[PDB]
C-alpha cells in the first residue's frame, strides 16, 4: 500500500490493510472496526472474521 | 494515470556522447588560439556590472564566459589550476589539451577501446618528463644580468613590452626583498606582502617600487606635524576610547556628586592609557581602531602623530618593513616593539587626495608598487602582467632550471618519442605517436600568428632536429625564420613546462572515460 | 472499477507482477556499463550545474530521484552494501534484478510463488557452504603479496587503475600504521581515521603519505613562528576569550570608585589561565573554540603557535597519537585550577607548509603512536573527488582481508563454479523445487556475461569455455586445480587467476548473496498495489 | 564495565537553581572570583557523594527546564571511571526498574549504597556501521521482563517481521486464558 504522502508499506495482516485504505462507504467503514476488535482480544484471525462477516451479509 | 520512473530525467548515452565531449573541448581552444606569441591581438569583454576587461591573458578570458555544456566546464577549470600553480602558461595549456584530445577520436572510430588509449597516454607522459630533465640547463642566482633576461622573455608578449627595461627592474627588486627566513630552514616568497597601488594619471614611466609602505590616510588633527625625519612608530590594535563591557553592568546613583564623579573617571581612564605610550617616546602612533577627541589632546602635547582606522592588512605590512609587533593592551609596552627601521614620513597630495608615505627603510621585508598611467582600464592590464612577472621570478629561485623556448622544446620531445616508439610492438604503438605529434601545435601557432607559410617552415624544422645537437633550434616569432635560441635569448623555467605537459594529459584522460550523461535530478 | 471506493487506483494479477520487474530491470540497466576493468564512468548534472563524475553504484543511485516503490528497494540495497562491506555496490544490484527476471518466467507459468521462494532459500544456503570449500587462506602465500594484489584489484575500473602499483603501497602502508592494539584477542584496524585531503595541482603521481597528521587549518596571527622543531602539544576544548558573568549573575554598582577594579578583572582572569599553560613549556596550542585577538598577543612574545576553530573529530586523533589529554577545564580534585606537565603531547616537526596558494599544518613524527594522512593531487576539483571515493573503496578491501584471513579468486571464477554445483544438486530433489534451484544457477551466470560484453568480446564461446573448464574441476579429481581460472578481458582467454593475482575478500561475495536473495523475496510476494491520491 | 552498580537519578547536576526567580548581585571586584570558586566546589561535592557508594554506571533522566549535566560535572565524572548515560525518557523508568531492580533517587541525601541495582556486564556494542547499542546482562535481581531485537535488510522487511512476531505472542496469550 502506498500512502498519499509517499509512504509505502508491504503488509499481510487483515487489520493493517483495512486501516491503511481510505474507504468512504459507511457500510464498509464498519468492517474496519470489526477487525479491530478481533485484534484486541484474540490477536489473530483478523482476516477470517471479515470473510465470515462478508459472506453472511451476502446470504441475506 | 500519469506514472513515471525517473521524473523527467534526460539521459543520453553511446558513442554520441564521446563525439560530443571532444567537439566541446575543441571549441574552447578555437577561441584562445589567436592570443599566443608576441604578435597576439587583444580582446575586450563585457562583465554583468558594466565594466570592460581588455586583456591578453588566457585565464582572464575563459573565466568570464558562461557555458552550459558540462564537458566545456572542465576546460575552464584547468585554466585556473595553471594560474594558481605557476602563474604563466594559461594559454599553452588549453591549445595543447585540445590537440591532445582531437587526435584521440581517430582511434575511437577504429573500434578501439578507450582504456587502450589511456595506457598509451600515461606511458608517454613518463617519457616526456625524463626528456625535459635531460635538456635542462642550470641558472646562477647571483647573476643579476641573467635574471633580467628571463623576466624579459615572459613580458615580451604582453602590453608591457614597450617598457620592458622598466618592468624588469620592478618585478626583480620586489621578489628579492620579500625573501625571508624567520625560524628554522623554511624559505618563503609570499606575494601577499607585495601590495600594488593603482592611481589614474601621470605617465607609466613614473612607476617605481618604494622602500616601504604607502597608506591612503591622513593626520587626525591639523596641528600635527606632517614631516618627521627618523620616526619611532608604535602600532596598536585596541581603541583609545572609553567603551562598555559585556558582563551586564548597571549603575545606581542616589547622591548629588555621584553623577559628575562618574563622568570624571572617563577622562582619567584616557589619561592613564596615554601616559603608558608617552613613556616609551614614540613619534607616530598607528591604530586599527578609532581614537577619541580627548586622546588626541594628550598626543599633540608630546608631539605625537596618530592615524585612525587603518586596515588590518595595511597594518600588517608596516610591521614587516619598519620592524615592530602588534600590541593590543598599552600596558604591556616594551622597547623591543618600537619601530626604529624607517627613515622618512611625509604626507603629500596626489590629485586632491592625501597619501601617507613611509619610505627610506634600513632592511624592509615588505614593499608597495605604485602604478601611474592613463585610465582604470589601462592600469588593470599592467597589474595582471606584473603578477605574471613576479610568479616567473619566484619559480626560478625555487627551481633554478631553464629550457629553450619558442618551440624548441616541443620538437625536442617530439623527436625523442618517435625514435622510441619504433622499438615497441603491439596495438599500443599508434596512440603513442599521436601524443608525440600532437605537441607540434605550439610551434605551428607561432607561424600562423605572425603570417608565414606553415607548410614549409614546419618541415624545415622537423628535418633540422634530425641532427644530433640541435635541441635549441626554434622559430622566431617576429620575422618567421628558424633561429637558434642560444643567441636570441628566449628561456622559460622548468616548473612552467612540467605543469603544462602534466595538466594537459590528465584532462585528456578524464574526458576519455565518459559514455553517458544524466541531465537533471534536482540535487 | 465500481465497488470498493478507496479514492485511488489498483492493479492486480500479472499487471503488477510484470510492472515491478520492468522497474527493477531498468535500474540495473543504468549501472550495467560500469562493471569490471573495461567499464567507463558517468556524468551527473543537476539543475544548477554541479558536475559529478563517478562509476560506483552507491553514488549514482543515491543522487537519482526514484519514486517507483519496487525500484527504491534496490536503491536502499546498494546503500546497505557500502556500510556493511564497502565494495561490490554495483555487482549486487545486477544479481538482485536478474533473480526477479528469472522468477517471472516461472510465475507466469503455473508455478506457485511460494515454491520459488522455498527453492531460492535452499540455493542461497548451499551456495555459501560451497564457497567455504573454495576458500584461500592468505597466510600460506606471502603476506605482503596477498595484500598488494588484493588492494590493486579494487583499484581497477577506477581513474587510478594504471597507477595501482603506486597507490597499492600507499594504502597498505596507511592501514598498518593505525593498527590498534586490543586486549590481545584480535588486532583492530580502524578506518576513516586517516585524513584524506584534496588539493588540485601537480600530477596524481605527486600524492604523498604523511608520517603523522595533517590539518586543514592556518595559524592565527601573522606574528607567530611557522616552524617549531620540538613541540609540546596542548589540546584544549574551551575558548580563550574575555570572561563574562552568566545569565543569572548581574553587576550592580552603588559606589563609583569600585568600577575600575571590576572592569580590569574581566581581562585578568584569562591572562592568568594562559600563563599557567605557557609555564610548563607548551609550544603549540590547539583550541576547538575561538581565541580573542587580545589573547593572541601572549603567544607572540612567548614564541608559540595557536590554532583556533579546530574540529573535534580532528582533535581526538591528534591527542590520541601524541599522548596528550583533551581537557575541557583546568579544575582538579580540589577547588583550585592547575595545569600539570604530564598531560602534553610530543611531536618532532610542526611545520606549516604551502600547497597551491592556500596553506595547511603538518604534524610529523608523533612518538606516542603512529598516524597517517593522505594528500591527493589532481587536475581539478572533479578529478580529485573521484580519487577520494576510489581510495575509500580500497581501504575497506584491505581491512576485511586483514580481519578475515580468507580470499576468493576474482574475475568470474566463482559464479561459473557455482552454476555447475547447483545444477547437479537440484537433480536430487524430484519436486517442483527442482525448477527454482536451476534458475538460481542460471541467474548467477550474469557476471561473466556483462564482463565479456563491456570488453567488446564474444560472450558466447568465452562463457561456454568457462563452463567446460569448471565441469572438469568437479569430476576427475586428478584435475582439481581448474577451479581457479576466471576470465581475462585484456586478451580474451581464461588465465590462471590464482597465479595472475586477482583476489577478492570472501565476505564480499558471501554478503552479496544474502542481500540479493532477501530483496528478491520481498518483491516477489506482492500481488496488489493501491496508490492513494495526494491531499 | 564489569561487575557494575547501576543507579537511577532524577535530579540535575549543574549550577544551583531554585523554583523562585533568583539572581546574584556583585558590587565588588573581590566577589567575582568567589562566584567561580564556590560554584566549582558545589558540583565537586555532589560527585564525591556518588563515588562514595561505589557506582560505575550512571543513568540521568531527561530534563527540559534546566540543564541535566554540565560540562564540569562530566569532566569530574570521567576522572573517577564512571559511565554516564543521559537523556532517559520519563515513560520507560518503570521498565528499567522492573529489569535491573533500581530504586529511583530524587534527592542527594537519599543516594545510599542500597538504592543501587547490581549487574554482571554493562558494555556497549558496535554494529557493522548501522550505529551503537547498549546491553546490560546478568542482573542480580531479575524481574519478569524480556526484550527482543529485530534485524532486517530493508525498512519494509523489519516492519513485516515485527508484526509477524506480535502475532506469535497473541496466540500464546490465547492459550493461557482458555486452555483449549
Ligand atoms: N620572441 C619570441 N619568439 C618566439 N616565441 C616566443 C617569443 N616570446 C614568447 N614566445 C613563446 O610564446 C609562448 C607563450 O605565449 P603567451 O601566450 O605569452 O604565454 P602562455 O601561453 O605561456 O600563457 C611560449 O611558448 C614562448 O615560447
Ligand atoms: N583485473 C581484473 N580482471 C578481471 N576481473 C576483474 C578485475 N578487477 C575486477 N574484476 C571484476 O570486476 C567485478 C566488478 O567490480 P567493479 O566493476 O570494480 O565494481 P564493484 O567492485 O563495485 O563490483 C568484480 O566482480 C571483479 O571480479
Ligand atoms: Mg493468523
Ligand atoms: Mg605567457
Ligand atoms: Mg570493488
Amino acid at each position: 500500500i502506498q500512502d498519499g504522502k509517499g509512504d509505502v508499506t508491504i503488509t499481510n495482516d487483515g487489520a493493517t490493510i483495512l486501516k491503511q485504505m481510505q474507504v468512504l462507504h459507511p457500510a464498509a467503514r464498519m468492517l474496519v472496526e470489526l477487525s479491530k476488535a478481533q485484534d484486541i482480544e484474540a490477536g489473530d484471525g483478523t482476516t477470517s472474521v471479515v470473510i465470515i462477516a462478508g459472506s453472511l451479509l451476502d446470504s441475506c | 494515470p500519469v506514472l513515471v520512473l525517473s521524473q523527467n530525467t534526460k539521459r543520453e548515452s553511446g558513442r554520441k556522447v564521446q563525439s560530443g565531449n571532444i567537439n566541446a573541448a575543441k571549441t574552447i581552444a578555437d577561441i584562445i588560439r589567436t592570443c599566443l606569441g608576441p604578435k597576439s591581438m587583444m580582446k575586450m569583454l563585457l562583465d554583468p556590472m558594466g565594466g570592460i576587461v581588455m586583456t591578453n591573458d588566457g585565464n582572464a578570458i575563459l573565466r568570464e564566459i558562461q557555458v552550459q555544456h558540462p564537458a566545456a566546464k572542465s576546460m575552464i577549470e584547468i585554466s585556473r589550476t595553471q594560474d594558481e600553480e605557476v602563474g604563466d602558461g594559461t594559454t599553452s595549456v588549453i591549445i595543447l589539451a585540445g590537440e591532445m584530445l582531437s587526435v584521440a577520436e581517430h582511434f575511437l572510430e577504429q573500434q578501439m577501446h578507450p582504456t587502450v588509449v589511456i595506457s598509451a597516454y600515461r606511458k608517454a607522459l613518463d617519457d616526456m618528463i625524463s626528456t625535459l630533465k635531460k635538456i635542462s640547463i642550470p641558472v646562477d642566482i647571483s647573476d643579476s644580468d641573467m635574471m633580467l633576461n628571463i623576466i624579459n622573455s615572459s613580458i615580451t608578449t604582453k602590453a608591457i613590452s614597450r617598457w620592458s627595461s622598466l618592468a624588469c627592474n620592478i618585478a626583480l627588486d620586489a621578489v628579492k626583498m620579500v625573501q625571508f627566513e624567520e625560524n628554522g630552514r623554511k624559505e618563503i616568497d609570499i606575494k601577499k606582502y607585495a601590495r600594488v597601488e593603482k592611481i589614474p594619471g601621470g605617465i607609466i614611466e613614473d612607476s617605481c617600487v618604494l622602500r616601504g609602505v604607502m597608506i591612503n590616510k591622513d593626520v587626525t588633527h591639523p596641528r600635527m606635524r606632517r614631516y618627521i625625519k627618523n620616526p619611532r612608530i608604535v602600532l596598536l590594535d585596541s581603541s583609545l576610547e572609553y567603551k562598555k563591557g559585556e558582563s551586564q553592568t548597571d549603575i545606581e546613583i542616589t547622591r548629588e556628586e555621584d553623577f559628575t564623579r562618574i563622568l570624571q573617571m572617563e577622562e582619567e581612564y584616557i589619561q592613564q592609557l596615554c601616559e603608558d605610550i608617552i613613556q616609551l617616546k614614540p613619534d607616530v602612533v598607528i591604530t586599527e581602531k578609532g581614537i577619541s577627541d580627548l586622546a588626541q589632546h594628550y598626543l599633540m602635547r608630546a608631539n605625537i602623530t596618530a592615524i585612525r582606522r587603518v586596515r588590518k592588512t595595511d597594518n600588517n605590512r608596516i610591521a614587516r618593513a619598519c620592524g615592530a609587533r602588534i600590541v593590543s593592551r598599552p600596558e604591556e609596552l616594551r622597547e623591543d616593539d618600537v619601530g626604529t627601521g624607517a627613515g622618512l614620513l611625509e604626507i603629500k597630495k596626489i590629485g586632491d587626495e592625501y597619501f601617507t608615505f613611509i619610505t627610506d627603510c634600513k632592511d624592509p621585508k615588505a614593499c608597495t608598487i605604485l602604478l601611474r598611467g592613463a585610465s582604470k582600464e589601462i592600469l588593470s592590464e599592467v597589474e595582471r602582467n606584473l603578477q605574471d612577472a613576479m610568479q616567473v621570478c619566484r619559480n626560478v629561485l625555487l627551481d633554478p632550471q631553464l629550457v629553450p623556448g619558442g618551440g624548441a622544446s616541443e620538437m625536442a620531445v617530439a623527436h625523442a618519442l618517435t625514435e622510441k616508439s619504433k622499438a615497441m610492438t603491439g596495438v599500443e604503438q599508434w596512440p603513442y605517436r599521436a601524443v608525440a605529434q600532437a605537441l607540434e601545435v605550439i610551434p605551428r601557432t607561432l607561424i600562423q600568428n605572425c603570417g608565414a607559410s606553415t607548410i614549409r617552415l614546419l618541415t624545415s624544422l622537423r628535418a633540422k632536429h634530425t641532427q644530433e645537437n640541435c635541441e635549441t633550434w626554434g622559430v622566431n616569432g617576429e620575422t618567421g625564420t628558424l633561429v637558434d635560441m642560444k643567441e636570441l635569448g628566449i628561456w622559460e623555467p622548468l616548473a612552467v613546462k612540467l605543469q603544462t605537459y602534466k595538466t594537459a594529459v590528465e584532462t585528456a584522460v578524464l574526458l576519455l572515460r565518459i559514455d553517458d550523461i544524466v541531465s537533471g535530478h534536482k540535487k | 472499477e465500481g465497488p470498493l471506493s478507496v479514492f485511488g487506483d489498483r492493479s492486480t494479477g500479472e499487471t503488477i507482477r510484470s510492472q515491478n520487474v520492468m522497474a527493477a530491470a531498468s535500474i540495473a540497466n543504468i549501472v550495467k556499463s560500469s562493471l569490471g576493468p573495461v567499464g567507463l564512468d558517468k556524468m551527473l548534472v543537476d539543475d544548477i550545474g554541479d558536475v559529478t563524475i563517478t562509476n560506483d553504484g552507491a553514488t549514482i543511485l543515491k543522487l537519482l530521484e526514484v519514486e517507483h516503490p519496487a525500484a527504491k528497494v534496490l536503491c536502499e540495497l546498494a546503500d546497505l552494501q557500502d556500510k556493511e562491506v564497502g565494495d561490490g555496490t554495483t555487482s549486487v544490484v545486477i544479481i538482485a534484478a536478474e533473480l526477479l527476471k528469472n522468477a517471472d518466467e516461472l510465475v507466469k507459468q503455473k508455478i506457485h510463488p511460494t515454491s520459488v521462494i522455498s527453492g531460492y532459500r535452499l540455493a542461497c544456503k548451499e551456495a555459501v557452504r560451497y564457497i567455504n570449500e573454495n576458500l584461500i587462506v592468505n597466510t600460506d602465500e606471502l603476506g605482503r603479496d596477498c595484500l598488494i594484489n588484493a588492494a590493486k584489484t579494487s583499484m581497477s575500473s577506477k581513474i587510478i587503475g594504471i597507477n595501482g602499483d603506486f597507490f597499492a603501497n600507499m594504502v597498505v602502508d596507511a592501514v598498518l600504521a593505525i593498527k590498534y592494539t586490543d586486549i590481545r584477542g584480535q588486532p583492530r584496524y580502524p578506518v576513516n581515521s586517516v585524513n584524506i585531503l584534496k588539493a588540485h595541482g601537480r600530477s596524481q603521481m605527486e600524492s604523498m603519505l604523511i608520517s603523522g597528521y595533517a590539518l586543514n587549518c592556518v595559524v592565527g596571527s601573522q606574528g607567530m613562528p611557522k616552524r617549531i622543531v620540538n613541540a609540546k602539544i596542548a589540546c584544549l576544548d574551551f575558548s580563550l576569550q574575555k570572561t563574562k558573568m552568566k545569565l543569572g549573575v548581574q553587576v550592580v554598582i552603588t559606589d563609583p570608585e569600585k568600577l575600575d577594579q571590576i572592569r580590569q578583572r574581566e581581562s585578568d582572569i584569562t591572562k592568568e589561565r594562559i600563563q599557567k599553560i605557557l609555564a610548563t613549556g607548551a609550544n603549540v596550542i590547539l583550541t576547538t573554540g575561538g581565541i580573542d585577538d587580545m589573547c593572541l598577543k601572549y603567544f607572540v612574545e612567548a614564541g608559540a603557535m595557536a590554532v583556533r576553530r579546530v574540529l573535534k573529530r580532528d582533535l581526538k586523533r591528534i591527542a590520541k597519537a601524541s599522548g596528550a589529554t583533551i581537557l575541557s577545564t583546568l579544575a582538579n580534585l580540589e577547588g583550585e585550577e592547575t595545569f600539570e606537565a604530564a598531560m602534553l603531547g610530543q611531536a618532532e616537526e610542526v611545520v606549516q607548509e604551502r600547497i597551491c596558494d592556500d596553506e595547511l599544518i603538518l604534524i610529523k613524527n608523533t612518538k606516542a603512536r603512529t598516524s597517517a594522512s593522505i594528500i591527493l593531487r589532481g587536475a581539478n576539483d572533479f578529478m580529485c573527488d573521484e580519487m577520494e571515493r576510489s581510495l575509500h573503496d580500497a581501504l575497506c578491501v584491505v581491512k576485511r582481508v586483514l580481519e578475515s584471513k580468507s580470499v576468493v579468486p576474482g574475475g568470474g571464477a566463482v559464479e561459473a563454479a557455482l552454476s555447475i554445483y547447483l545444477e547437479n544438486y537440484a537433480t536430487s530433489m524430484g519436486s517442483r523445487e527442482q525448477l527454482a534451484i536451476a534458475e538460481f544457477a542460471r541467474s548467477l551466470l550474469v557476471i561473466p556475461n556483462t564482463l565479456a560484453v563491456n570488453a567488446a568480446q564474444d560472450s558466447t564461446d568465452l562463457v561456454a569455455k568457462l563452463r567446460a573448464f569448471h565441469n572438469e574441476a568437479q569430476v576427475n579429481p586428478e584435475r582439481k586445480n581448474l577451479k581457479w581460472i576466471g576470465l581475462d578481458l585484456s586478451n580474451g582467454k581464461p588465465r590462471d587467476n590464482k597465479q595472475a593475482g586477482v583476489f577478492e575478500p570472501t565476505i564480499v561475495k558471501v554478503k552479496s548473496l544474502k542481500f540479493a536473495t532477501e530483496a528478491a523475496i520481498t518483491i516477489l510476494r506482492i500481488d496488489d498495489l493501491i496508490k492513494l491520491h495526494p491531499e | 564495565v564489569e561487575k557494575a552498580k547501576i543507579g537511577l537519578i532524577q535530579f540535575c547536576l549543574s549550577a544551583p537553581k531554585t523554583d523562585m526567580d533568583n539572581q546574584i548581585v556583585v558590587s565588588d571586584y573581590a566577589q567575582m572570583d568567589r562566584v567561580l570558586r564556590e560554584e566549582r566546589a558545589y558540583i565537586l561535592n555532589l560527585v564525591k557523594q556518588i563515588k562514595k557508594t561505589g557506582c560505575n554506571v550512571l543513568l540521568i533522566q531527561k530534563s527540559i527546564l534546566r540543564d541535566a549535566l554540565s560540562d564540569l560535572a562530566l569532566h569530574f565524572l570521567n576522572k573517577m571511571k564512571i559511565m554516564v548515560i543521559k537523556d532517559i525518557e520519563r515513560e520507560d523508568i518503570e521498565f528499567i526498574c522492573k529489569t535491573i531492580g533500581t530504586k529511583p533517587v530524587a534527592h542527594i541525601d537519599q543516594f545510599t549504597a542500597d538504592m543501587l541495582g547490581s549487574a554482571e556486564l554493562a558494555e556497549e556494542v558496535n554494529l557493522n556501521g548501522s550505529g551503537k547499542l547498549l546491553k546490560i546482562t546478568g542482573c542480580a535481581s531479575p524481574g519478569k521482563t524480556v526484550t527482543i531485537v529485530v534485524r532486517g535488510s530493508n525498512k519494509l522487511v523489519i516492519e513485516e517481521a515485527e508484526r509477524s512476531i506480535h502475532d506469535a505472542l497473541c496466540v500464546i496469550r490465547c492459550l493461557v486464558k482458555k486452555r483449549a
